[PDB]
């Protein structure tokens, strides 16, 4: 599989080659030095946040993330048996998008805030 | 500096070749006149050809039998006179034409390959060619 | 196409303000400012006396003048001088474009 | 027993999204389009392999258009920019006629025309004279000289034109999407904007597309491979084009029959102007012919599909445009940096019902010239020396249809078309650009 | 029991720093400074009181005024850049004053002249004729003639104008941190911009600063809640400005009481030009007007402000400035395009000791501008059709203090100072900016 | 808190809202588009450079890091309970400011050519 | 020692300045605005490109990267005291240039999909 | 065998790159090099020696050399594009003599020109005149009066100059390396071209170099530390020329010994040019004052040179060039704004075989100057006041073998090339520029 080989599969199945999406993330006077500055600068800006919000989640270097945030069951209408098996990542984003700033906020405080104060704690 | 030549003695009915050497002007941007004076009259105005030989001017008098042409590279002015009547016996002289720019609004106004007007006078004469029929 | 009419000759004495005539037509003296005036020494080609009905060319003194109205124009001579003497002419263009010239006037200084 | 957040990086979900493409050259040295910032490609296609993706998108819906209009635009203001200003050529101009062997359908076509000119130094003036179009004189004192005129545009913004090497050539360019970015191909090759396509492949690079102008028929585009088909952003809107992408390409051969000479002068200070000079052999009419066969029996095809918006029985009639400026009016099109235009009277006549031999159209020549969408700037078309001869495929017709018909019979369209977009929006009705978005969420079980 | 040094990280930590700020336009037609280039704001940039802080800074030492500057400046000139020059017009003009009904106060103010002028054909000279004030225009030599005139600028930079369109309001602006700095803003009412403020709250934007341009009074700005406040890098340096905050509003009310009809001419290739053509009604003087009774309380609350900062039950004087041109002597302000200049020396006619009415200033008006502070530049003012009336009010005051070791009496105020960026130090004392430094050293007890 | 609302707070309160602090630190006729695009570039490279300092201190997608860097007594006049529970982080960074460059080589130093030590010697 | 001071020592020798060279790395319309970005934003991609190899292949953070990927024996004709005492950096680079693409994507491949099948597996 | 692959991140290791060095500077407003935008220099930049490093760099085809070429000139143009253009003044010029006392050296080098002047206004012109080079005025025409003239270029591109404003001092700057780029220094003082440098060190910013632009002789350079040194790409190939750096510098002194004054007319809006008014005292024509025995050293040491890699039993002969336009045959300077045209033939007249008192070189001033790359643009030197006394040291030549010969024998030598690129050549030798690239493959025995 190449760029976006299993986008249509199962979610499973498409976590299976993860690297080249990641990698496909990363790469005159007139308007087009311009546009090109500004779409590098783009490109850039988007990554590093991407990249910043890993920091926060404790994901650094990770393409699989762990947690002690549980799940809520108004986020899902499925098992686990139905989620990674029978759909795909477009539809599994589109059914629960509203939802995407309350994760990622209750990952922030609950995950790396909570367990850093733990380890300073656990220091003596 | 205008130099006739050509002039010389002939029969009637012949016909005589004059031409006029120039130098000292751009004779190929100014125009030219052939005047004649018979021995004894006055001047008579002949034929006039602009710089370019676009327009020639005769004179009723001497229509069909005289015709006014010139070489640009020559730097010559020519008179090509036919079937010759005793009553063109008369000194020929090769004229250059007053001219120069129109001055007009601050700018000086040129003729098509930046020809001269017609100030419309005579300035130089040449000495004259005597052309007895 | 007619010659313009001139005085046969005129004369006067040496400091006498003289004038020279030219009866022309409708379609040159009357026609444009493009007169003009000769000067004909004796033996010689003419020189410029007078051009667009009264300007000298350079050389020519202020004792020659001259005026236009309608069809009739003239050379004005004052302080006549014996070299002055010759035949003085007038010229004119015309609506066919050529050149007319006058029959010419001889001047006498007595 | 419960299931857990965990977030997965480099997920391959996309997003609707705008930005920019990147110009990508692909193989005289400058021209409005191969401009001098465009960067060389990569020759080989990055295809996802039909990926099993369904995805709808649509024309009018395609910002990309808007792009590649103001692109252009932008792109010809840098092209037009240092160039000789023609400002000093407007000066009272003193016309007549051309009188050489003219035939008589020609006649009041051409002018030959005296002027007064600036020259290399500032305290003189000179004579000069060309030959003139009708079409760009205009008359500026019937109380005056009937002999009395000037240039169309002189009292509006500079006509201005210099830069003669530089050609007008239609050079494809291809369009490279920034990392973060990619772009949809749909390989349905019978689709329409009435639904989904079920085959897409994502591209970074589009293919290349040729920049070519034109008001009525569209030249030089990419060509239908199995059927005609008939696209509008609402089929029952009067006010509405249509887009008809044919699959069967039309040859048309124009020309320009009249051996030109090109002179020139000094305007100023290293400023050239060219113009056109003597003409020889006899005075003729531009014309371009196509074949009856393949532009009538063609249109037929074209009927069939308008049938399928249209209902059963019906009766199509084409006919000639209700007029307007020039622009709109007449087919248009540049060939050699001259602009060509053509009344398509030979072509919209014909009434069709339920139940070598060619057509040749008249042509006019224009130089001073206005862009399709703005009257701010002026530019003029310089001269061919020669004659012009030139070739080009007809892919496909926009036309108008009128105010509605009675019971749904007699049908009438004509020529139509007034956006200058609609050059590329016959061209990116194939894409989509969506950007990547690697991180989201799912429930697990982990620690 | 030991210690190390450990790292912390997303501390919350401030530096004083320098840095630019983005464009934000809140709530089409261009405006000079209100730009298609700038983003929109925030509609609710919400502010953060900060609990348990006191910080200084120095307004004058504060940058944002600066590159307030710079921007206005350089937007003035990008709007300008594409305007018709006036060039064409640097003629001599034949001018008399021929005036219909003319007051006593307004003789010789304007004049009626004419001139040679071009069309769009350089063959085509034509006379024309327009009203200018007096102001604007110089006998180039009364010798050889009494009626022989000259523009003011046609011997220095080119005066330029056109681009009718442009509205000069002064649309407030917002003003944007870039990412990594914020803003501290000053909640504190008895605060002046130097110092310790002890409530502060942050932000990422500033409210709207309306551009407004003045030389004497600080007109369409915030004004102060409670007390009127002076302020001054140096309270008793005479060679400073002195900027007074006032807490009381002042309404004035200005005109130009003249019907004037505008006419426009072509000179070039779309080259418009627009000047004043006759002028409807008889002609008075412009002015503006003041409540007497509001601005004598507003002086009163003003002197006993200046007595807290100086010596106590002693004598305040006001006076109007000590010459020089109308840029410096008058009030100089804009409404509608137009530019006025005017007379305040009445405000400033009167004395305080230690214990319907109205004002009315007569104005002048002028055409032919130089740039704020510059000698390189030279604009003209289109005339605007018909009769303008315009209301404002007074936030503030430029003063200045006269010296002389009077012994601390019979000071002198007059109004002066008009230098742009002064003005908008009403506006921004209240900010500071600092650059965040997230990054953190302490000790603690861990290995 | 708000962003940059701990700056009255003490520094032990204040690391309560780190994740928040540090969330936000990210993000044709005129010359205005070349300072936009100086500011974000800027943006980036002061992040950056922050970044790349805390990664060298073994502090990839670590708030706070226990290090191996004891220290003099010369550089504080203060015990830790007033430190974290008097003080804020910019009393605290005004304090110390003159040994920042110190520790800042002492923290990469110190620390790894120590744990490229222990690789190596890890490796058998 | 300075930037590229070990530039000629062995490349044993050379690693306890690997921190030194890392430190550098990181930091209108007229001909001098724009290329003055053009610098940086290059500069900061060049980063970029080499940090997300390095996070792919699990070495954020890290100045040594320890994997469980063998070389071949095809690339090299030396045993590791050779390569680590009689060699340096620049010598190096220049023998094995040709594999480096080769080395890149085993690394990427086995490491990446290794280390998370085994963190799904291990999960609980 | 049972090994692994770690990756160690900073490792020491260099790429060739061409990238863009910036202009660094210690810092009157306006100077053509040292702009207002250059970035203040390192005042202490760090140079590293390398222990155990050998490295191999090019002259002639470093990129460098390069670099610096675009951006002077491109600079040139900017710097110096907001200047009065002098199309106004292509008018006939009416000329005579000088009335003052004139040597037999100066007999025709200047002319009185008289002509009608365009003024500020649009309806007049003056008489004026001024008094110009002959090397800058042409003859109208042989046919009519032999005594108008033009300026030389009216007939082609305009001629723009002013900004007398504008420093030309050739101020030195700084070249720096972005971050990721290093910048590699040799310090082989040995080294003949291209080969392994043994001796190097690395810096961040390249030391300073003046923009000093020149047709023969170096001037103000880098001098060689010990003895002189010829360096050529190849050196039996004649195509190429020949770099020599000297070891002393030679004095030079160079005058226009004429006490000048400057006159001045306004033209347009602002629109200010300067000419050359009388002159003071009698008239003379400029010289260089070359030492002999320093010369004569000069030339015997790049002869012993020559002998390295050429043989002895053969006579060198130094000789002026063979021809070319003056840009190729003099040579050429700038002394603070004025442009020198001097005769070197007396410094190469002379012979040479393997077994004070100075050279008067006699000069022509000129003003109307083309760009060295170019004759699309040109400027017109301002004059300058005052006699100038220009002093300078000649730190290198650039030479032109006369190849071919019989039996290799009796070389002959010329000075020559007017390749600005070639200026740079000896400065440059010294650095080259490198990527860092800090990953590196570390096979080991961890896992
Ligand atoms: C102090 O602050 C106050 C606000 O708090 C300002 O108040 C008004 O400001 C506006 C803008 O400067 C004044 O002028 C208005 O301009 C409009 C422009 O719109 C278009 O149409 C005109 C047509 O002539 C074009 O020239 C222009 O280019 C645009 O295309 C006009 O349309 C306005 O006139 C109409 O609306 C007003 C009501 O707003 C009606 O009274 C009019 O009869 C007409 O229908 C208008 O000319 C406006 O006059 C100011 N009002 C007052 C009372 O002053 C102050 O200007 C500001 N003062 C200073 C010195 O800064
Ligand atoms: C010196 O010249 C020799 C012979 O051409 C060449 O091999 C060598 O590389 C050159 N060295 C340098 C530093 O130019
Ligand atoms: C020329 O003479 C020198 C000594 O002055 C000697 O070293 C060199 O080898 C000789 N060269 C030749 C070609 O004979």
């Amino acid at each position: 599989l190449g760029f976006l080989g299993a986008a249509g599969s199962t979610m499973g199945a498409a976590s299976m080659t993860l690297t080249v999406q990641a990698r496909n993330l990363l790469s005159k006077d007139t308007h087009w030095g311009i546009k090109q500055l500004q779409a590098r600068v783009l490109a850039v800006e988007h990554y590093l946040r991407d990249q910043q919000l890993l920091g926060i989640w404790g994901c650094s270097g990770k393409l699989i993330c762990c947690t002690n945030v549980p799940w809520n069951s108004s986020w899902s209408n499925r098992n686990l048996s139905e989620i990674w098996d029978n759909m795909t990542w477009l539809q599994w984003d589109k059914e629960i998008s509203n939802y995407t700033q309350i994760i990622y906020g209750l990952l922030e405080e609950s995950q790396n805030q909570q367990e850093k104060n733990e380890q300073d704690l656990l220091a003596l | 500096r205008l130099v006739e030549s050509g002039g010389g003695v002939v029969q009637p009915g012949s016909s005589l070749r004059l031409s006029c050497a120039a130098s000292g002007f751009d004779f190929s941007r100014q125009g030219m006149h052939w005047v004649r004076q018979a021995p004894g009259q006055g001047l008579e105005w002949v034929a006039f050809i602009k710089y370019d030989g676009s327009e020639k001017y005769h004179a009723d008098s001497v229509w069909g039998r005289l015709s006014i042409s010139r070489d640009n590279s020559k730097d010559t002015l020519y008179l090509q006179m036919n079937s010759l009547r005793v009553e063109d016996t008369a000194t020929y002289f090769c004229v250059r034409e007053a001219g120069g720019p129109d001055y007009r609004n601050g700018y000086n106004y040129y003729d098509f390959y930046d020809g001269y007007y017609n100030y419309h006078y005579m300035d130089v004469w040449g000495k004259g060619t005597t052309v007895t029929v | 196409q007619s010659a313009l009419t001139q005085p046969a000759s005129v004369s006067g004495s040496p400091g006498q303000s003289i004038t020279i005539s030219c009866q022309g037509t409708s379609n040159d003296v009357g026609g444009y400012e493009s007169v003009s005036w000769y000067q004909q020494h004796p033996g010689k080609a003419p020189k410029v006396v007078i051009y667009d009905v009264s300007k000298r060319p350079s050389g020519v003194s202020n004792r020659f003048s001259g005026s236009k109205s309608g069809n009739t124009a003239s050379l004005t001579i004052s302080g006549l001088q014996a070299e002055d003497e010759g035949d003085y002419y007038c010229k004119s263009l015309t609506s066919t474009r050529r050149r007319v010239f006058g029959t010419g006037t001889k001047l006498t200084v007595l | 027993e419960n299931l857990w957040v965990t977030v997965y990086y480099g997920v391959p979900v996309w997003k609707d999204a705008e930005t920019t493409l990147f110009c990508a050259s692909d193989a005289e040295k400058h021209n409005v389009w191969a401009t001098h910032a465009c960067v060389p490609t990569d020759p080989n296609p990055q295809e996802i392999h039909l990926e099993n993706v369904t995805e709808e998108f649509n024309m009018w819906k395609n910002n990309m258009v808007e792009q590649m209009h103001e692109d252009i635009i932008s792109l010809w203001d840098q092209s037009l920019k240092p160039c000789v200003k023609l400002t000093p050529l407007c000066v009272t101009l003193n016309c007549t006629n051309v009188t050489n062997n003219i035939t008589d359908d020609m006649r009041g076509e051409l002018k030959n025309c005296s002027f007064n000119a600036t020259t290399e130094l500032r305290n003189k003036r000179v004579k000069r004279y060309s030959l003139f179009y009708r079409l760009d004189i205009v008359q500026i004192d019937s109380n005056r000289t009937k002999s009395h005129y000037r240039l169309i545009n002189c009292n509006t913004s500079a006509i201005t034109q210099a830069c003669p090497k530089v050609s007008f050539e239609p050079i494809p360019i291809h369009y490279c999407a920034p990392a973060g970015f990619a772009i949809l191909k749909c390989k349905d090759k019978k689709f329409n904007g009435t639904g989904p396509c079920p085959s897409v492949s994502t591209v970074q690079c589009t293919h290349g597309i040729k920049p070519v102008v034109s008001t009525q028929l569209l030249l030089n585009g990419s060509l239908a491979e199995e059927e005609v088909i008939i696209r509008s952003e609402n089929i029952t809107n009067n006010a509405k084009n249509i887009l008809v992408q044919l699959n069967t390409p039309v040859q048309i051969n124009c020309t320009r029959p009249n051996n030109n000479t090109v002179k020139s002068i000094r305007i100023g200070p290293g400023q050239a102007f060219y113009y056109t000079g003597d003409i020889i052999g006899d005075i003729r009419q531009a014309h371009c012919n196509v074949s009856k066969a393949t532009w009538n029996e063609t249109l037929g095809k074209v009927v069939k599909q308008l049938r399928k918006h249209f209902g059963n029985n019906t009766i199509i009639r084409f006919a000639q445009s209700s007029g307007g400026d020039l622009e709109v009016t007449t087919h248009s099109f540049n060939c050699g940096g001259e602009f060509f235009y053509c009344n398509t009277s030979g072509l919209f006549n014909s009434t069709w019902i339920s139940n070598n031999d060619s057509i040749t159209l008249p042509c006019r020549i224009k130089q001073i010239i206005n862009m399709w969408q703005r009257i701010g700037q002026a530019m003029y078309a310089p001269p061919i020396q020669g004659v012009i001869r030139c070739v080009s495929n007809i892919t496909g017709l926009i036309l108008t249809r009128d105010g509605g018909s009675t019971n749904s019979t007699t049908e009438t369209f004509r020529p139509g078309g007034g956006d200058m977009r609609d050059n590329w929006r016959s061209e990116l009705y194939k894409y989509k650009v969506v950007k990547i978005e690697p991180l989201g969420v799912a429930p697990t079980r982990c620690k």
